[PDB]
């Protein structure tokens, strides 16, 4: 890279990882989708 | 109506195999119980061979049941010969699985299968 | 007592031609009778005639029709409206 | 030398299938209904066996649909209704068959676009 | 044309004429004598035939199929008769060749081909295995590839891919134990076919 | 294209293991010598057949061409 | 080179995937793109196989150099979305240049 | 285009987030929430708006075939800009 | 007889005259590949695709329009024919533009498919493509036009089945363009079909959009409920998620057209969903408890009251399975009060002879009608595909049709007789001109809308409209076998409990007010709270939080008509059953279900546990429910009619004026479509 350096964009990480397993930056995975189904919320004033 | 059969002409002759694999089953409990040190008593594993025999009493075709006769001599044989192990011979008792609703209202409770 | 009347017959077969003609005769006149009964009269393609009397509580009974003549139909009707 | 055998045939204790998957399952036999986005019809051709659905459920880890079902997945392809509807009695399942939807011929005329006197006449082109 | 595969009319007459050799000679078993556009010869046989007609192709002087190259079945559901064995043999001497094929259904016995080429045992253990096929007078007819104890035959098109149970360790019971399969992800099925006809040299009657 | 190398095929005569591993030691050097004609032979052109309705068509004519975009999509789904 | 992403869930890498280990959900972004809400791979299922990169018409899902990243746990290596674009991010300058010397073979 | 709930987890750029009462955020006690904190939707908001003297346009997304497919844009619309269906550069015609 | 002899690849078949080369070649089983051609729509014969070799003629011929002549020799794959293919495909593919990765059609287009089937496999255009700027029609419809190929498709359906002219070309060439000029909302009750008929993907939903692949989808044939026409659906799921619902042919029904209520209020069913039991808490608020508890308090108060002290109303999703169970339960404590919100007068024969209340001409048997007397009814929005249905015998039969009600606009013309109910005694007098149109016609047809019934007067209504359908049988001037009385429904639930003999409408509730109320999915504020005991125990069933839901003592969380397998009988009679395609969300259980676990609990346990009981159960009372797709015929239209005559009652001054009027009116109608956002985008589209 001193002779070829890379091609500059400004999302590419300015600092390097390496690899974080077992320590408390290690990647946990999750659904990154939203809720589906929305339930009907009872009213907040009574009238049975 | 007229097919081939595989031992059995009639479902008379088919009983006759069906009794002598029960036998063989029978006898061989007490020495699968012992050879595979299970915690179950031989009652226990000769209710469960009566079980597994009584599932199938209903089946009217000799094919069938002298199918069924194979398969159970090619398990005896599995067991006779240890090429079963303890987790093998342990799948007929479903100990880990808890115990399955009968009646509606349960069934109802937990869940939309029948 | 009573609380709903089905009268089940086929359009078609001719076991229920004793329930088409009671129909066709003196229904109008078992309805005139019984202003407030439900007499429900259902169709359906090559069934066995039937009526079926419903009672308090759910209890129901059923009686076969089939191969009846109109006036053994009208017997039957009789039979359920007065128990 | 063969052998008389008058009972209807029923392989349910010798195919492995456990008991709730064959009691309690509900097998639909049917012909697909063309895709309503497409004019080919070339997958109408066949009969299909098919069963009921069965809960999904959205796994917690990832969200990804989660099933109990082992035969959710299961589809059979049969020549006629009466390959299908055997291939189903003989396994015990309980089924429906519903009848092949064809359809009706039509009639269709260019020259009625320029009717002299009626309706099918267009405005437009 | 160099992105069409050429034909080889030699072969395909050379199969033809014995095709029709093998049918004159056993027709008290053969139904069907085919051959492939890809000249592949198919010799289809009631199932009584098995012996003769595999006897027959193996010590033949004009056939001498010496070697049984496979030994397989395949599960067609819409048939009455919904397993087809499929003998794929080899004959060096004539270097060519032959497939014979019959029928059977989940009751009906397979007489074992054993005698004729003693490598037929483990294919049919394993078609036995994999697809529930009976033979008679196998030697050892028993599993060969699934799981000790395993229910049902699962190359069977009406066998799940899944199956029916799956095996975990318990340290309740401090063993290996099978319970029914529960998927964290279901396999997605796919409709992935055409509704366009692509084939029309293959269209069936209506 | 095996047609057009050379090779022998090494032959046992006892059928016992020591044969049959000599039939494999030989079955290495003639390798090598098909694999000696394979470079001197290999000829131009292109990799896989010239029909897009069975293999996929070039990336970059996927990207500029309707009937490649088409036939790349349906060949990959 | 923008930074918008080059995926636009046309989920041909999710249909071509031998493993099913690609899952795909998508929507019309806030702005009306064509964009997915979820990406996933079970780098558990998946065969390294590359048939997803090869499918992918955008060059948007790729395989990267790298090939140090086991895990502790099982659960570590089932990538959502947010995963695979730190990835993109962290490993761009390599594979922009790898991709530079094979697309005239591809 | 990070934010956080009042949680106090961030908000991802598909909007997932869990809310008060989820059970499922105790998987990142003592760990971390993946998000990448580059929204490709604010990003693509920065891009100027291309000037071009034609009624139609073709954009490839640049790089030529390491781009997207070619398409071709219709600019007849004088009220909004012709928007990139691959890569979301906006055009407007002079 | 008439049949001719013509070859389809030297293959003899025997057609009726007039029948196109493209007809005969799918009687042998092939299908010619088409684009502008659909077999619903009139010939255009533009797209070209479908050019055919005949033997021995030089000139190839379009195949979709050209009519075949005896001893012809149809030549559907030689040389000729595959080259006119591939050279009209690399036409249409020329200035198409390359979207397949980010266009909704990709793995259900028409165009990929017949290029990959019929096409070329590669490109030799070199220039650039034209681009064409998209057109705003609405909140349903995407337009992405540069992918429009001019098949005219679109612009054939809005004219002849909406009948609608907003859609059509302008400019000429290579710049013609598909549109409405203007700026202009294709706003039609059928306008959501022209997605399905778009060969491309020019035409998409908009709600549908990017959400989904079609081979990644599972395809489950159901039955539609936002109105009585039972139009037969499709419902794609995916990963046990609803994505869309399309139209599955029935040629008797819906024929492969839907509504765009039955289309795009499908998104209702992801919000305001009941999930979980619910009962009151100690200061009166609804909270989440479990279907023990639930179930326990709702037996404890059905022990306590029997007879008119316990009533129910049926709304208008609720399947025949949970009804019957649902009156069985109640006739366990002597109560017949079974009630449903829609009305029908019980006077006369009320609902003891189906014929009485049923559609009896059938919708099919439109297309044989003469004349069609239209009363009290908007068939547009009340049943928008069997309004499609009169307006095709309109089209193509020369159909007359009459109306007596408010003028509102069918699509079609039709002779408007006034909104007087009195027109309806001149008909029946003779007085009227109309009457001898009805005397002179062979099979005539006469119409009631159930929405009519809902007055005050609708007795007398009936028994008029029953009265001149009796002048026009006695008359003689018609058949025996036709059948000219008609009620048009609107509920999808109303024919089955009217089978069941449930009584229709709530007067039985107001005359003998309940301490105990079972509200079975009834969202229509037809009793409140102010009508009945101030201490009502109110139980609501159903699927959605609605109307009856925040006025309940408990809430039992249904399914709604996706989520179970469940019986629907149509405006005809015609039993037909859905499909589970998603199972229940959250707590929520299949309705008959809960009947039967309260019934147990409750002590009266009913005698079914599985759904083939309870569809034996459904046969014991009234056996048409269980013939699914078969409309058995019903008779005795001559005894409901001398019933009717028996009470005299006064028709009422008011001019009969349908519910909906307009549009605005169509889309929100039950709790699923009232619960759509996509429904209330259609509102806002058509008022603002
Ligand atoms: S490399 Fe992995 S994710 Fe990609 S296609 Fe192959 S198996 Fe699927
Ligand atoms: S990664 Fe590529 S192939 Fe996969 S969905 Fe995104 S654009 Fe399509
Ligand atoms: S309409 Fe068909 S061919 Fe055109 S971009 Fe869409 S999927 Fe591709
Ligand atoms: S928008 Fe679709 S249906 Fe209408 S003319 Fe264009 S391609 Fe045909
Ligand atoms: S289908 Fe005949 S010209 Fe279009
Ligand atoms: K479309
Ligand atoms: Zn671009």
């Amino acid at each position: 890279p001193t002779v070829k350096p890379p091609t500059a964009r400004k999302f590419i990480w300015t600092n390097h990882k390496f690899n974080l397993s077992g320590t408390p930056q290690q990647y946990v995975p999750y659904s990154t989708t939203r809720k589906k189904i929305q339930e009907w919320v009872p009213p907040s004033t009574p009238y049975k | 109506t007229s097919v081939k059969p595989i031992f059995s002409r009639d479902m008379n002759e088919a009983k006759r195999r069906v009794r002598e694999l029960y036998r063989a089953w029978y006898r061989e409990v007490p020495n699968t119980v012992h050879l595979f040190q299970l915690d179950i008593s031989v009652k226990q594993g000769r209710d469960k061979v009566r079980e597994m025999f009584k599932k199938n009493a209903h089946i009217t075709d000799p094919r069938v049941v002298d199918l069924l006769v194979i398969k159970g001599k090619m398990e005896l044989e599995e067991t006779i010969k240890v090429w079963k192990q303890r987790t093998h011979v342990m799948r007929f008792f479903h100990e880990t699985e808890a115990p399955r609703p009968k009646d509606f209202l349960s069934k109802f409770y937990v869940g939309h299968d029948p | 007592g009573l609380r709903e009347i089905r009268i089940h017959l086929c359009q078609r077969s001719p076991g229920s031609q004793g329930v088409r003609d009671f129909i066709e005769k003196r229904y109008v006149e078992l309805k005139k009778a019984n202003p407030d009964l439900p007499i429900l009269i259902r169709e359906c393609s090559d069934v066995q005639p039937k009526l079926w009397a419903r009672y308090a509580f759910g209890q129901e009974k059923n009686v076969s029709l089939n191969n009846f003549s109109a006036d053994q139909v009208t017997r039957a009707l009789e039979n359920v409206l007065s128990s | 030398q063969l052998i008389t055998v008058d009972e209807k045939l029923d392989i349910t204790t010798i195919t492995g299938v456990p008991e709730e998957h064959i009691k309690t399952r509900k097998a639909r036999i049917f012909v697909p209904a063309r895709n309503n986005m497409q004019s080919g019809v070339n997958n109408t051709k066949k009969w299909k066996m098919e069963f009921d659905t069965r809960e999904r459920w959205e796994n917690p880890l990832m969200g990804w649909a989660s099933t109990a079902d082992p035969l959710s997945n299961l589809v059979l392809t049969f020549s006629t209704k009466e390959d299908a509807v055997a291939f189903a009695e003989k396994n015990g399942w309980s089924y429906d068959v519903e009848e092949r939807k064809v359809p009706k011929p039509k009639s269709k005329s260019y020259g009625a676009n320029f009717s002299w006197n009626k309706r099918t006449r267009v405005s437009t082109k | 044309r160099p992105t069409v595969r050429p034909r080889n009319d030699v072969a395909h007459k050379q199969l033809s004429a014995f095709g029709e050799y093998v049918a004159e000679i056993l027709p008290k078993y053969v139904q069907q004598v085919q051959v492939s556009c890809f000249n592949e010869l198919e010799i289809c046989i009631h199932p009584d035939g098995v012996i003769p007609v595999l006897t027959f192709l193996r010590d033949h002087s004009n056939a001498q199929f010496k070697s049984l190259a496979d030994l397989t079945a395949v599960d067609i559901p819409t048939r009455q008769n919904r397993f087809e064995i499929v003998y794929n043999l080899l004959s060096l001497r004539f270097n060519s060749r032959i497939r014979v094929k019959t029928y059977t259904d989940e009751l009906t016995p397979i007489e074992s081909s054993v005698p004729v080429y003693k490598a037929a045992n483990w294919y049919e253990r394993e078609i036995w295995d994999m697809f529930g096929v009976f033979f008679a007078n196998h030697p050892d007819l028993r599993r060969i590839l699934t799981d000790y104890g395993f229910e049902g035959h699962p190359f069977r098109k009406d066998f799940p891919l899944s199956g029916y149970v799956e095996l975990r360790y318990d340290d309740e019971v401090k063993r290996v134990v099978a319970e029914p399969v529960e998927l964290a992800q279901e396999f997605r099925k796919f409709d992935l076919n055409s509704p366009w006809e692509a084939f029309p040299a293959y269209r069936q009657p209506p | 294209v095996y047609d057009q190398v050379e090779f022998d095929v090494p032959i046992g005569s006892r059928g016992d293991c020591y044969d049959r591993y000599l039939c494999r030691v030989e079955e290495m050097r003639q390798s090598i010598r098909i694999i000696s004609q394979c470079l001197n032979k290999m000829p131009p052109g292109e990799i896989k057949v010239d029909d897009a309705k069975v293999s996929p068509p070039k990336r970059a004519e996927m990207k500029t061409s309707m009937e490649s975009l088409i036939h790349h999509f349906k060949l990959y789904t | 080179p923008s930074g918008e992403e080059r995926c636009i869930a046309c989920k041909l890498c999710e249909a071509v995937c031998p493993a099913q280990a690609i899952t795909i959900e998508a929507e019309p972004r806030a702005d009306g793109s064509r964009r997915t809400t979820r990406y996933d791979i079970d780098m558990t299922k998946c065969i390294y196989c590359g048939f997803c990169q090869e499918a992918c018409p955008v060059d948007a899902i790729v395989e990267g150099p790298n090939f140090e990243f086991s895990t502790e746990t099982h659960e570590e290596l089932l990538y959502n979305k947010e995963k695979l674009l730190n990835n993109g991010d962290k490993w761009e300058a390599e594979i922009a240049a790898n991709i530079q010397a094979d697309y005239l073979y591809r | 285009g990070v934010r956080t709930s009042p949680t106090g987890e961030k908000v991802t750029h598909t909007g997932q987030v869990y809310d008060d009462g989820d059970y499922r955020k105790v998987r990142f006690v003592g760990r971390q929430k993946e998000v990448n904190e580059n929204f490709a939707i604010d990003l693509i908001a920065e891009q100027p708006v291309s000037q071009v003297g034609s009624r139609v346009i073709s954009c490839d997304g640049g790089g030529g075939a390491l781009g997207h497919p070619r398409v071709y844009i219709n600019l007849d619309k004088e009220t909004k800009t012709g928007t990139c269906g691959y890569c979301g550069l906006q055009f407007r015609q002079q | 007889s008439n049949l001719i002899e013509v070859f389809v690849d030297g293959q003899s078949v025997m057609v009726e005259p007039g029948t196109t080369v493209l007809q005969a070649c799918e009687k042998v089983g092939m299908q010619i590949p088409r684009f502008c051609y659909h077999e619903r729509l009139s010939v255009a014969g533009n797209c070209r695709m479908c050019l055919v070799e005949i033997e021995k003629a030089p000139k190839v011929v379009a195949a979709c329009a050209m009519p075949v002549m005896k001893g012809w020799n149809i030549l559907t794959n030689s040389e000729k024919t595959k080259k006119a293919r591939e050279g009209v495909m690399e036409f249409l593919l020329a200035n198409h533009p390359l979207d397949c990765p980010i266009c909704d059609q990709g793995g259900e287009c028409d165009l990929q498919d017949q290029s990959m089937m019929f096409g070329s496999d590669r490109s030799r255009f070199l220039e650039g493509k034209r681009a064409v700027e998209d057109k705003n029609i609405g909140p349903l419809v995407k337009t992405i036009m540069t992918r429009c190929i001019q098949c005219t498709r679109c612009i054939r359906f809005a004219s002849e089945i909406a009948g609608v002219d907003d859609l059509g070309t302008t400019g000429r060439g290579n710049d013609m363009q598909v549109g409405t000029y203007i700026e202009k909302m294709f706003m039609s009750e059928l306008s959501g079909n022209i997605i399905d008929i778009c060969p491309v993907g020019a035409l998409t939903s908009k709600p549908y959009a990017f959400t989904a692949r079609p081979w990644e989808t599972r395809k489950t044939e159901s039955i539609d409920v936002m109105d009585a026409v039972g139009s037969n659906i499709v419902v794609s799921t995916r990963t046990g998620e609803v994505m869309r619902i399309l139209p599955r042919m029935h040629e008797d029904i819906n024929e492969e057209w839907i509504s765009d209520k039955t289309r795009f209020a499908y998104d209702g069913l992801k919000r305001q969903r009941l999930t979980e039991p619910m009962v009151r808490n100690e200061k009166g608020l609804l909270t989440h408890t479990t279907w023990e508890d639930a179930l326990s308090r709702v037996a404890g108060m059905l022990q306590s009251f029997q007879g008119n002290d316990v009533a129910a109303i049926a709304g208008g999703l609720v399947d025949a399975e949970a009804l019957i169970a649902l009156k069985d339960l109640l006739n366990r404590v002597d109560s017949d009060t079974l009630c449903t919100e829609e009305v029908f007068p019980t006077a006369g024969a009320g609902t003891d002879l189906r014929s009485n209340y049923l559609l009896n001409t059938t919708i099919a048997g439109v297309e044989e009608a003469d004349v069609v007397l239209l009363v009290g009814t908007n068939p547009r929005f009340e049943a928008p595909l069997f309004n499609a249905r009169i307006r095709k015998s309109w089209l193509h039969n020369d159909l007359k049709v009459a109306l007596i009600g408010s003028p509102v606009d069918l699509t079609y013309r039709y002779d408007h007789l006034g909104d007087s109910p009195k027109i309806l005694q001149d008909i029946a007098s003779g007085s009227h001109p109309f009457s001898q149109v009805l005397q002179e016609a062979k099979k005539p047809m006469v119409i009631l809308g159930s929405s009519a019934l809902q007055r005050n007067d609708g007795a007398a209504i009936l028994a008029a409209v029953s009265n001149i359908a009796q002048k026009i049988r006695t008359s003689s001037g018609v058949t025996g076998d036709w059948k000219v009385m008609n009620i048009l429904h609107r509920i999808a639930s109303q024919v089955a409990a009217l089978d069941l003999g449930y009584k229709p409408g709530v007067e039985a509730i107001q005359k003998n007010p309940p301490k105990m109320l079972f509200l079975l999915g009834a969202d229509g504020g037809c009793i409140t709270r102010q009508d009945l005991p101030k201490d009502c125990f109110i139980v609501y069933q159903g699927h959605h939080g609605d109307v009856g839901a925040p006025i309940a003592d408990v809430i039992l969380p249904g399914a709604a008509y996706t989520e179970k397998s469940a019986t629907y009988v149509n405006t005809e009679g015609r039993a037909q059953q859905t499909k589970v395609a998603v199972t229940p969300p959250g707590l929520a259980r299949e309705d008959w279900k809960i009947i039967r676990a309260l019934s147990e609990i409750a002590g009266m346990t009913l005698p079914y546990d599985t759904l083939d009981q309870v569809r034996n159960r459904l046969e014991e009372v009234s056996p048409n429910l269980v013939r699914y797709d078969d409309v058995e015929g019903a008779n005795y239209f001559q005894q409901a009619s001398e019933l009717s005559k028996l009470v005299n009652q006064q028709l009422l001054a008011d001019p009969l004026v349908p519910p909906q009027l307009t549009i605005k009116d169509f889309y929100m109608t039950d709790s699923i479509s009232r619960a759509s956002q996509t429904m209330a985008k259609c509102v806002k589209a058509v008022t603002e």
